[PDB]
DNA sequence: AGGTATGGCACTGGCCGTCGTTTT
DNA sequence: AAAACGACGGCCAGTGCCATAC
């Protein structure tokens, strides 16, 4: 099929790492893989980067918020999740001789009920900040907390954790516009994972209920397989938040026009991981022409791919051609352009080999510099998109680059 | 009486009484017998129909002998003040223009010989008045020039005067012209060309209560008196088929052809600059003298028109319910709120993101074209052979690594070098090339880096043009597309041998052979036409929908979307692709077409301060919400037939499935505590028709076969003409209409049958012209019986032509003239579609004016607490206090009664049948809708009225229900 | 103190009163930050990132796990994970219990899986398939950003966030190598405080491991370490992978050899801390450096009509947030207090700038802008305003 | 011979401003 | 150093087709 040669072309580039056993489809979907070599993590950055900025940077009433990785303090008995234990915790009952007949196996009642878990979620520890994130705004209460972080999550060793990298959004409603708010966000997010996509049809959503009669929204890319869930949007109405401070309710009390009420709280969460591959398969793309341009390439978003540029040089006068590349890549640098330097590795190949191995790394346009360039100040410039060779001048290069970028926002 | 000679139940016993004459004639034994035979002969005198129940009203007293009587007298009394003060202007001795404007803010009144003084208001009882706005700064009135009787008045704005940094873009009343009088006489006439877009500006015409002000329109008088169809107006421009004497008389409606046809004398020049449409705020500042002068030129011409127009208008339609109509329907009035910005923006991003999925899906497909360059592989693609590929040069003027201390140095030097080459910039030339290395065809879809509405990639590409096709490598079956420029779009079909930058035509022939294995030329469809030559194919024009004449000029077109179903179009990438975008296209073009007129309306706050009482203490004000108004700029007659025209709210589209923005009219919204009550027409022409030719025929209701038909259908069980011709042939009822109101205004067999094909998919060529054939021959007959005679609509042919054919045409029912430039004496036979189908169409005007006038008087006479909406050509509505909804409604449908007696009465007839009585349904609502029960979902708002918006269902009663609800009586306490 | 007081008021420091210590803080056992903090340690790791990955051919970045699963070194010191199904199966069918409980506790340290202690371990899985990225050049670089877990003295848990570089060099130039990333980094840490001579650096030496530095900040109470420096040879490098060495050669001048490993591991929330003191250094302010203020500029509105000031400032909120700056919309309280308070309250979060709009500023345009530092107040046109704020965090950067 | 109105986008053509090359 | 001239590019105006309402 052609998943194995995606699979390939990601392990072959760095995107992940492992080996070809490793990297199942189960692997990867459960997050028990080894991880992702460093373009991944470029990829993953730029995809959490582009979230926040669209969730949280241009909002008013969105603020950022940290929940620690693990909870601790008693737990009710039960759920099978790991328990956090020290070293000397493993002797100091032994020893001693504590009732070591069989009372240590009632003792199993106490691992259970006092030692930590690792967080599962991130919608605890922001509903744990509710009260205290109410002074920002002075109680008006439609506002939201957002954060990014890693979860774990037990898998069927006969138990192994998964990891998952996360962003989630729990967002306070008077109850009356509950319902409109779901809609909002459920179109707000759904254009977002569509802005990126090249195929934007294969982001879908579904609507959904809770055992509980509570309406929720399900957000699913199609892979080649299959669809699979990468989002979820909850109305938890308001038992969560009583249940967690029992007693004066009036101190949950939030400000709508000019009532006093207690909000709905809605929870959006979404795969940051299982959305990086979605985008992986999607710039893909797995008619006589189009099969006649065979050409493997990953045209990632513009905002997303994790290398802008590519630097390398011809042949001529080294010192001096090294040295304009060495002010061009900290130029470029200096003003948030990513740029692989290729002009500091020894030439082993020709321009063909060159561009295959750019376009699998899903660069967006190679710079190449020579003694004309020296001469008059003109570089040659390859594309990813059409693959055509241009002319430019250096003195404009820094700008043209920072428009190119800016404006992908807004196609 | 029950019953008629033809057993055809007419208008109840007390309310005939009431209504018309007690000692009508009776019919004579020839008519009853003629119509008799006509009926049998036939084929429908054997039917009986149920009776419907029946109504006892005591209407409201009426006023002279007859109905024709009373309604003079209402529409005298509603009208008498509006015409003295016209006749006072006409008799207006205006001194010289002032030597010098002045420069203050508000209004200024000029004395004699230049003396200027500061008023409040002009405060006169008519004007002749004109307004300037600067496009730049958005809608904001910026100047305004106005004469009365012994002065010149001139008006000045606050953002023309002063300079600040900030000018508020929402508008308010205090931003406005005030022209109104407060609480010399109660009634004032205002006097313009386009008078409509000046009455906009006017801060007391946005109050929901009414005013006692009116306005008259010289476009709309010039339209009345010697106005020209489309057509006509064409060809009068294009004069700078046989007979031409109508060019002497008419002319455009611009207001210098306006003045030069009824004035004559030097001609009228316009400011060639036009700073008011292109220049800016300063511009204006410094220009103040001259656009003041031009602005006074223009409101003298319009007096000068005015003066000469008037007697002719009152000569050529002497029925003052003509003029009562004219000054009633220049009063419109749009309510709104916050909820409209919202739909502005919820559609605006909607259509945006169903444009980037579309242009997504087709800039792909252009860059992996790019990649066709390398080896003129291009030359092989059967779409992309015969594009511009050629590219243009680019062109210029005549071993251990160690831990370093030193870093600075390395920076420094780098940074230098970079620079020195940096200012090599006086070799290159002053204007920057645009993608000189990509390909001509990729090149001219890109921007350039210049346009500061830049993006990446070819971000111009859209499915109109004539590209897009090909990059899709659009089929049909089985065959790829091609444009010939004298033909249009059509498609290759290969196997050419006698040789019928040059076509790959053996690619064609594998594509087509490739397609074939899937299931003179041999192929037949549009016929080939040898004039273009692409060597070794065929050329077939695509099928159109108007016939073989016409050129397709886009494949995307709506009328394709089934062809994509059956699978004879089909993409080259396959799948939904072309599906889909056929989809986006249909779904977002009424926006595309319309977003300009949509989002510029122009949109007034009331402020709190400025609310009726009843509205602010209603449970439903929205506090921290926004209450505003829209005043359409109709043009109270801008057609030949004397009908309405508005470039925005006369062409808005009903809700509708799959269109965004199709909720428009729903957004019209009543304020809290008001309600909005409508009613339309049900088959008005179709009914005005088959009355006029039962008149003809033998004055009595039914005696023709068309009428017969026409009268007892009835809407609810769904046996009216429409619905009987959509059963029928298997369309949608709207398209019934069209068909019909297509063969009863001249449209031939083959328009018909086309007709039909285009709104039958299932049917075939044959059945469509034998569905044809079995509904033109029944209608009509052959000409006369020597050697219209025979049919079931003779007599209503018979009948419109001869009013057609007339010296001077009138209207049966008013009598207003038809335009000078369509009388037999200026045209001799040249548009006699366009005079036979004025004579409905102005009668149904008439109708319009006739229901205008009744609701007026009747709203008058027992203080019913509303005021006229709008209306669009055969229907209306009206702003109600919720408390008097339902008596409105009973109003209504009074004035609809009445309404049809006086068609009758002045063709002759002294009763009217039971059925075309009432209203079918009078609709109570919140909102503008086609039906009082739709949600209005649209993919600009998925949830719809009820959930976004909080607008519940609307209710739709009859005559029965209302009776229950109001007991017949108008009054205030039943 | 005073200082920690304040930093709880302004959603500094997440938490209750009672929860925040500077044992707590020190440790990492506390309740967290508030979006204030998040924001400041935010900043500082994107500075730490530039300053050390963005701008070297041969640093990259890493994506180590938070555990490693498997059987794993008997006995020993660290947080194990135990398994409540391991458990919950003797809930129905006991196996003899008696003598099974200290061979099942040392089951536990065979079979059991533990938390990331650090981040070197989780570069060091990576060094071999890494090593292909530079075409066996040996010396380069491996940088990661995350949370680690400690014991704490019933033990706790401490999380801690950290920055970690791991530099493969040729056994020759370790030293050299040791001597400039130690000169960088003090540098570094020097660049963005206002009391550079607070930033100490001293020498230390090991038994196993070969000479090694580390850097300390001085809170009041003391001088507390923030990051530390090894040269830890090739001992670990060759543990991981007995026997053949053949993959773990790396070219020197045309020469195979087996690199040396120097580790550098700093503390992002000490660090944070220690540049919270060094700030706060008779007003109430955090003179916070600007590359690092969580917040630059505040907006408000006067007295006058409440739409256009309102329309005025969201414009220029709009305008301000496109250019990558930050801002407080404190237009959206109506301004229901005195000035003087707004600007107790601004200068306590640390704001660069403040701007106020009033009724005046749409006659001409003219706002009014107080700064934190000189506390001068000075009337600017808006259309300027964006330009100089970008030109003053330009120009306080390259200083 | 359907009639009456409205408007938008795509494509073509013409004119004129302005630049760079070549004479003097 | 200043003037003739041939080419490129932007705006305006016009024609065609298509899409809305009654
Ligand atoms: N394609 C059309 C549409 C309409 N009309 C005219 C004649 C109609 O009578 C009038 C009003 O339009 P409706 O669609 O409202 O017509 P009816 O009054 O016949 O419809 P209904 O009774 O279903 O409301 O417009 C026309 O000539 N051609
Ligand atoms: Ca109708």
């Amino acid at each position: 099929e052609g998943s194995e040669a995606l699979l390939e072309i990601c392990q072959r580039r760095h995107f992940l790492s492992g080996s070809k056993q490793q990297l199942s489809r189960d692997s990867l979907l459960s997050g028990c893989h080894p991880g992702f070599g460093p373009l991944g993590v470029e990829l993953r950055k730029n995809l959490a980067a582009e979230w926040w900025t669209s969730v949280v940077v241009f909002r008013e009433q969105v603020f950022p918020v940290d929940a620690l990785h693990h909870k601790p303090g008693p737990l009710l008995p039960g759920d099978s999740a790991f328990r956090l234990v020290s070293a000397e915790t493993l002797r100091e009952i032994l020893q001693d001789k504590e009732l070591s007949k069989e009372q240590l196996v009632a003792f199993l009642e106490n691992v259970l009920k006092t030692s930590g878990k690792l967080r599962e979620n991130l919608l605890h520890g922001a509903l744990e900040h509710y009260v205290n994130c109410l002074d920002l705004v002075n109680k008006r209460l439609p506002y939201g907390l957002a954060q990014i972080g890693v979860c774990f999550h037990p898998v069927f060793g006969v138990k192994s954790i998964g990891e998952k990298t996360e962003a989630s959004l729990v967002w306070f409603t008077p109850p009356r516009t509950s319902n409109q708010w779901l809609d909002f966000w459920l179109r707000h997010r759904l254009q977002w994972w569509r802005k990126f996509a090249m195929s934007p049809s294969n982001f879908s959503s579904s609507d959904c209920q809770d055992e509980e009669g509570r309406k929720g929204n399900k957000l699913y890319y199609n892979f080649p397989w299959g669809k699979e869930l990468i989002e979820t949007l909850w109305n938890l109405g308001d038992h969560e938040l009583l249940h967690m401070y029992p007693g004066n309710v009036s101190k949950l009390h939030g400000r709508d026009g000019r009532k006093n009420v207690v909000p709905c709280v809605l929870s959006v969460n979404g795969d940051l991981d299982r959305g990086m591959l979605a985008y992986l398969y999607d710039s893909f793309q797995l008619f006589t022409r189009k099969k006649n341009l065979h050409r493997k390439v990953l045209k990632l978003h513009p905002c997303l791919a994790p290398i802008k540029v590519a630097l390398d040089v011809g042949r001529g006068p080294t010192l001096e051609l090294r040295q304009v590349c060495q002010g061009l890549f900290n130029e470029l640098l200096e003003n948030g352009i990513s740029v692989w330097p290729g002009y500091l590795e020894t030439m082993q190949s020709s321009l063909e080999q060159l561009y295959s191995k750019y376009d699998e790394m899903s660069i967006l346009f190679t710079v190449l510099v020579t003694e004309t360039t020296l001469e008059n100040g003109l570089i040659h410039l390859r594309s990813r998109d059409t693959t055509m060779k241009e002319m430019m001048h250096i003195s404009k290069l820094k700008d043209f680059l920072i428009k190119y970028i800016s404006s992908a926002k807004n196609v | 009486l029950r019953h008629n000679p033809l057993d055809i139940q007419m208008l109840s016993r007390g309310l005939h009484e009431q209504i018309f004459g007690q000692g009508g004639e009776m019919p004579g034994e020839a008519a009853v017998r003629r119509s008799v035979e006509h009926l049998q002969k036939h084929g429908l005198w054997g039917q009986p129909a149920v009776p419907l129940p029946d109504v006892e009203l005591r209407l409201p007293p009426l006023y002279g002998d007859n109905l024709d009587q009373h309604f003079r007298l209402l529409a005298q009394k509603q009208s008498l003040p509006y015409l003295e003060a016209a006749n006072l202007l006409l008799q207006a001795q205006l001194p010289p223009k002032p030597p010098a404007w002045a420069w203050a803010e508000g209004w200024t009144r000029y004395g004699p010989e230049g003396e200027a003084v500061p008023v409040a208001i002009p405060e006169e009882r008519a004007l002749v008045f004109d307004v300037e706005v600067c496009l730049a700064e958005g809608t904001c009135p910026t100047l305004a020039v106005a004469i009365s009787p012994s002065a010149w008045y001139s008006w000045c704005s606050q953002r023309l005067v002063e300079e600040r940094y900030s000018w508020t873009s929402q508008l308010s009343p205090a931003d406005l012209i005030p022209l109104e009088v407060p609480t010399d006489w109660q009634e004032q006439l205002v006097v313009g060309h386009n008078v409509s877009f000046d009455r906009a500006h006017i801060r007391e015409q946005y109050l929901i209560q009414g005013s006692r002000m009116r306005f008259l329109d010289t476009m709309s008088m010039h339209m009345a008196i010697s106005g020209l169809s489309s057509f006509q107006r064409s060809l009068w421009i294009a004069a700078k088929i046989s007979s031409w004497d109508w060019l002497d008389i008419s002319s455009v409606n611009s207001l210098a052809e306006v003045h030069r046809l009824y004035v004559g004398g030097p001609p009228l020049e316009k400011e060639p600059r036009e700073l008011f449409v292109k220049g800016t705020m300063k511009d204006i500042r410094e220009n103040f003298q001259d656009l003041m002068q031009y602005c006074a030129q223009d409101v003298w011409a319009t007096h000068e028109v005015f003066q000469q127009q008037l007697p002719l208008f009152l000569e050529r339609c002497p029925h003052p319910v003509t003029l009562a109509g004219m000054l009633e329907m220049g009063v419109s009035y749009l309510p709104v709120n916050q909820n409209w910005e919202r739909y502005l923006a919820e559609a605006q991003g909607t259509y945006e993101e169903l444009q980037r999925e579309m242009k997504k899906s087709l800039m792909d497909l252009a860059n992996d074209a790019c990649q066709l360059l390398s080896g003129e592989r291009y030359k092989e693609d059967p779409w992309l052979w015969d594009l511009e590929w050629d590219l243009q040069e680019f062109k210029q003027k005549k071993l251990g690594p160690c831990s370093e201390e030193e870093e600075f140095q390395q920076d420094v030097m780098a940074r230098a070098c970079l620079q020195k080459l940096k200012g090599t910039t006086e070799l290159l030339p002053k204007r920057p090339q645009h993608l000189p290395g990509h390909p001509g065809w990729y090149r001219k879809l890109c921007p350039r880096l210049d346009d500061p509405a830049w993006t990446p990639g070819p971000s111009l590409l859209s499915l109109q043009m004539r590209v897009t096709p090909k990059l899709m490598a659009l089929t049909w079956d089985g065959f790829p597309l091609h444009y010939s420029e004298r033909h249009g779009w059509g498609y290759l079909v290969p196997g050419r041998r006698d040789n019928l930058v040059v076509c790959p035509y053996r690619a064609i022939e594998s594509l087509y052979r490739k397609h074939c294995l899937e299931q003179p030329s041999y192929h037949h469809g549009n016929g080939p036409y040898n004039d273009v030559d692409i060597p070794g194919c065929w050329f077939f024009k695509l099928p159109h929908k108007d016939g073989n004449s016409c050129n397709v000029g886009s494949p995307f077109a709506k009328d394709f979307l089934p062809k994509m179903e059956d699978g004879t179009l089909q993409a080259g990438p396959g799948g939904a692709s072309g599906p889909r975008a056929l989809e986006i296209n249909k779904m977002i073009s009424f926006w595309r077409n319309a977003h300009k007129r949509i989002s510029s309306q122009m949109v007034v706050w009331l402020p709190r301060s400025a609310l009726p009482r009843a509205v602010i203490r209603h449970p439903d004000y929205d506090e921290e919400g926004l209450y505003g108004a829209i005043l359409p700029q109709v043009v109270t007659a801008g057609t030949i037939t004397r009908r309405a025209v508005e470039p925005t709210w006369l062409t808005a589209s009903n809700a509708r499935p799959d269109r965004v923005g199709s909720e428009l009219k729903a957004m019209v919204q009543a304020p809290p505590g008001y309600t909005l009550v409508g009613a339309d027409v049900d088959s008005q022409e179709l009914w005005i028709a088959a009355v006029l030719g039962d008149a003809h025929f033998a004055g009595m209701h039914g005696c023709t076969a068309f009428g017969w038909m026409t009268l007892q259908g009835r809407k609810s069980r769904g046996t009216d003409l429409h619905s009987k011709t959509a059963t029928t042939v298997g369309i949608s009822r709207e398209h019934a209409k069209i068909f019909n109101y297509g063969r009863i205004y001249g449209a031939g067999q083959p328009f018909a049958e086309r007709l039909l094909m285009q709104f039958n998919h299932r049917l075939t060529q044959q059945e469509a012209a034998e569905k044809a054939q079995q509904m033109y021959a029944a209608t009509k007959g052959l000409r006369w019986y020597r050697l219209w005679k025979g049919g079931t609509e003779s007599e209503m042919f018979n009948k419109l032509e001869s009013i057609a054919t007339s010296d001077i045409p009138r209207t049966p029912v008013l009598g207003c003239c038809i335009s000078r430039a369509l009388e037999p004496s200026a045209v001799q036979e040249e548009f006699m579609t366009s005079r036979v189908n004025w004579v409905v169409q102005s009668s149904a005007v008439d109708y319009l004016h006739l229901m205008l006038v009744a609701m007026k008087w009747l709203f008058e006479e027992f203080a019913i607490d509303g005021r006229f909406c709008i209306s669009i050509h055969d229907e209306v509505r009206y702003l109600v206090r919720e408390e008097d909804r339902y008596r409105a409604a009973l109003a209504l449908q009074i004035t609809n009664l009445l309404t049809r007696c006086m068609f009758a009465y002045k063709l002759g007839l002294n009763d009217l049948p039971q059925s075309v009585a009432f209203f079918s349904a009078v609709d109570i609502d919140r909102c503008l809708r086609k039906e009082v029960t739709m949600d209005c979902k649209t993919p600009s708002n998925p949830t719809g009225m009820e959930r976004r918006y909080g607008i519940p269902q609307g209710e739709a009663l009859d005559i029965y229900q209302i009776i229950e609800l109001t007991k017949g009586s108008l009054e205030k306490r039943s």
